[PDB]
């Protein structure tokens, strides 16, 4: 359910990086490879992204940690299946 | 423009109406009195608000 | 008939020549929906040139703003009419008065927000009676220009379509009068010399000696615009004098 | 003269008639103006502007 | 216990309109059933108005016919005003044939005896010449509500808008029923206007049938 | 052709996809606000009165 | 076809606590949402069987605009508390009850004696508060079954507004919903509280039962 964005703005108090964080996350859920952390109510990926922000479990820092973790996982497959 | 006319007609009072000066347990039965026609929409009344 | 009028409706109706004012008064001999034939009274009559007044009404046809101009006989059969009296009510006229809109039962109250700023909330009794239902008329032309690789045919032989469009075209390729067309149909089938190859002068000598034509073609038919429906009520065909005529012409 | 013509009909001289609602079936307060206005259809049609 | 009403009086005050009387009602149910039955009588009553007209020597409805003073479109609106009962069918094709000078009434149609023409004085058009004649096939079908031309949609078969609604105006008025040696009982009196093809008892009975179904949606009958 | 299944497809691509309304003399920044669509059998843009 | 309608069925009860429910009906013929919601609203708000507190006499009171010591509240506000006492009663049509207490603290509905066929939906319904040990309350309270609402002006005995009907709020929101090729329909959204003496969906079935029984001599 979506009417406002206000709690997401109160957790990330910039209102201009809310768009960027939710855009990066909704790309991770659209193209995207990943799967949503919140159960979807047959929503678009935009609302699921803002909904994950409203739970306070996604910011820029969680995305940076998980991208570093995926970049570290991208050597433990190649270096294992080559050598 | 329409909604402020609706409110200004709603929250006003006249010196005599249906149910002038009766006492009510709360706004829910105020609506229950208004929709039956037993009280007029502008009639000064003690209710219990919270 | 505007119930609240000012009396100047008569002057606007009579003076603006969209009604058929009788030149010489007399007696209705014959009213049809298209002409009105009046026998003339004696004291307004000329001794030679015996004379009856024949008023040909102008029926359903296009106005300059794509509205419908139409005259209707407002007199009976065999009725005394006077000189200067109207014989046919034109568009927006009623018995020689002036009647633009229609007069309706109006009420001044807010009704649940549906007439908020200046909006107007209308019953279904209005749209059931067809009392604002009006008639608009579009004139669609198709021109056949003399172009390169030969001029263009208006034949029904149209590439890449079948009987789905040809079911409403005749032997000549022009739509029947009365066809209830919608958006996307084909009204006048026009076809073009397609192929656009620009063969070489060597290939030009090749096709000039060995004698092979191109015989490819593209649809460029006159189609109905988007969204509109209606009824073909009139088809006019004009032809340059040095051009032969097909069968519907 | 408008009042005298309304008295020639059997209509009220006030010009205002009490009206019911088609939804609730109950009388509106404060009786309202009904009449015949000669309304025009202008040719700014929405299926030309859309 | 709640007391239950009965159809007590049907005053056929004219051929068009008549007044029923519902009696006796508990206090409060008068306006409730009155508004509900006004709603159902105006909304959904099965009418039998005209649907498709096919004049013989006429292509499309925006033309004229040599020998009749009204246009084809005015003939179609005059047919749209025609009320007609059918009894044992759903659709039917009537047939009008007339020549000579004189007003073409609705009585000139071929009878087709289960089809009743409820108003013979209703003119369609006026023929205007001796050697002039119209001949149309009038396709009338049973229907409900208002179905215009553009929703449900040869080149000769013209289409009129369908106006399947046999009522015109419903006017219920409650009043106190001083009866049963008991005061404070309502009396519902519905003045219903009809084009002529509906018995007012059958009208109010179809309406109460409709309400019984709409409440059968969630209660056991 | 506007077949019967494209309208459920359309209701499932509307659901959370905003649009931008815009009046023609757009003076200040409230002249472009973004809404959510509700579909209408009609030809006129319905618009919430307080806006 | 002319008799065949779109007969709905209720799809959910998106409820809050057991005296309240939000019932939706979908989908309906165009124009039936208002007549069904309005008919059920007038029947639930006007004519519902139910018992209610009707007339109360206090021990030492001969006038409403008065007081009695040991009572933090007033007589008029204790009658406001007595209006909300939602009471179900078995096959007895009407019966008189009494209430006696001397103590310090609230007076709840569990202080009322059980005697008779009288059952209270909430003992927690606080009638009044007391402050003095020697402050002894003694009131006689008469319940009576009826048919909806009868005020005090349309009736030491005191005149209590009689609210027999169990519902306390009914409102509907006819909103539009669609079928596949159909244009426009209705979605009746009933929102309703009770007083506790009946659960809401049974009260809607009461309203439908009464409106069905009032049409039996027609169909």
């Amino acid at each position: 359910a979506r009417v406002t964005v206000q709690d997401a703005v109160e957790k990330i108090g910039n209102r201009f990086d809310l768009v960027l964080v939710a855009a990066r996350r909704a790309r991770q859920m659209q193209v995207g490879g990943k799967d949503p952390l919140v159960p979807e109510e047959n929503d678009k990926t935009t609302v699921i992204a803002l909904r994950e922000i409203e739970e306070g479990l996604i910011n820029n820092q969680i995305l940076d940690v998980r991208e570093r973790q995926e970049q570290q996982e991208q050597e433990a497959a190649e270096l294992q299946a080559v050598t | 423009q329409d909604v402020v006319l609706g409110l200004y007609y709603m929250t006003r009072d006249c010196v005599n109406a249906k149910g002038e000066g009766m006492v009510l347990t709360g706004p829910k039965e105020a609506e229950r009195l208004y929709r039956s026609g037993l009280a007029s929409l502008h009639a000064r009344v003690k209710v219990r608000i919270t | 008939k505007p119930l609240v009028g000012t009396g100047m409706e008569r002057a606007v109706a009579v003076d603006s020549g969209v009604t058929a004012v009788a030149k010489r008064g007399g007696v209705v001999q014959y009213v049809d929906a298209s002409r009105i034939v009046i026998k003339v009274n004696e004291d307004e009559m000329y001794p030679g040139e015996a004379g009856i007044d024949i008023y040909n009404l102008t029926k359903y046809t296009r106005s300059n703003q794509n509205t419908c101009i139409n005259q209707m006989p407002c007199v009976s059969l065999g009725e005394p009419v006077e000189r200067g009296d109207v014989l046919a009510d034109g568009p927006s006229t009623d018995l020689g008065e002036l009647a633009l809109g229609q007069n309706m039962r109006v009420a001044f109250m807010p009704w649940n927000g549906y007439n908020f700023e200046d909006s107007i909330l209308v019953s279904e009794r209005v749209v059931q009676e067809d009392r604002f239902t009006t008639i608009h008329i579009q004139e669609l032309a198709c021109v056949s220009r003399d172009t390169k690789l030969g001029p263009e045919e208006i034949t029904a032989d149209i590439p890449n379509v079948g009987e789905a469009a040809l079911s409403k075209l005749d032997e000549s390729g022009i739509v029947y009068i009365g066809a209830e067309v919608t958006g996307g149909d084909i009204l006048v089938g026009k076809v073009t010399p397609k192929g656009e190859t620009q063969l070489t002068p060597e290939e030009k000598l090749l096709r000039a000696i060995f004698g092979e034509k191109a015989s490819d073609v593209k649809d460029s038919s006159l189609r109905v615009p988007n969204g509109v429906s209606g009824t073909v009520i009139d088809v006019q065909v004009f032809t340059r004098d040095g051009v032969e005529k097909d069968k519907r012409a | 003269e408008i009042k005298e013509l309304l008295k020639l009909g059997d209509l009220p001289t006030s010009g205002q008639i009490r009206l019911y609602d088609g939804r609730t079936g109950e009388q509106f307060e404060r009786p309202v103006t009904v009449g015949y206005m000669y309304m025009l259809k202008l040719n700014h049609l929405v299926d030309d502007k859309m | 216990e709640f007391l239950k009403p009965r159809l007590v009086d049907i005053e056929q005050v004219s051929s068009t309109h008549a007044k029923v009387t519902l009696e006796p009602l508990e206090r409060g149910f008068g306006h409730t059933l009155g508004n509900a039955l006004r709603r159902i009588l105006l909304s959904s009553m099965p009418g039998c108005a005209v649907t498709e007209v096919e004049i013989d020597g006429v292509l499309h409805e925006y033309s004229t016919k040599e020998g009749v003073q009204e246009d084809i479109l005015e003939i179609l609106l005059n047919l749209k005003g025609l009320a007609v009962r059918v009894q044992g069918k759903d659709e039917v094709i009537l047939t009008l044939n007339k020549s000579g000078i004189g007003p073409v009434t609705a009585a000139d149609i071929t009878h087709d005896g289960d089809v009743e023409i409820v108003k013979p004085q209703h003119v369609i058009c006026h023929l205007t010449d001796e050697n002039a004649s119209i001949s149309m096939r009038i396709k009338v079908q049973r229907g409900r509500g208002y179905v215009p031309a553009s929703t449900r949609i040869p080149i000769g078969r013209l289409l009129v808008d369908a106006c399947y609604s046999p009522v015109e105006r419903i006017a219920y008025n409650v009043e106190a029923a001083r009866v049963e040696q008991r005061t404070d009982l309502d009396k519902l009196v519905i003045e219903m206007e009809t084009n002529g093809t509906i018995d007012p008892e059958e009208a109010i009975r179809r309406a109460a049938t409709i309400l019984a179904e709409q409440l059968e949606a969630f209660v056991d009958l | 052709r506007e077949e019967a299944v494209v309208w459920d497809i359309l209701d499932e691509v509307i659901r959370e996809h905003p649009v931008l309304l815009n009046r023609a003399p757009t003076l200040h920044r409230l002249g472009i606000q973004a809404f959510e669509p509700v579909l209408i059998e009609g030809k006129a843009i319905q618009l919430h009165p307080l806006v």
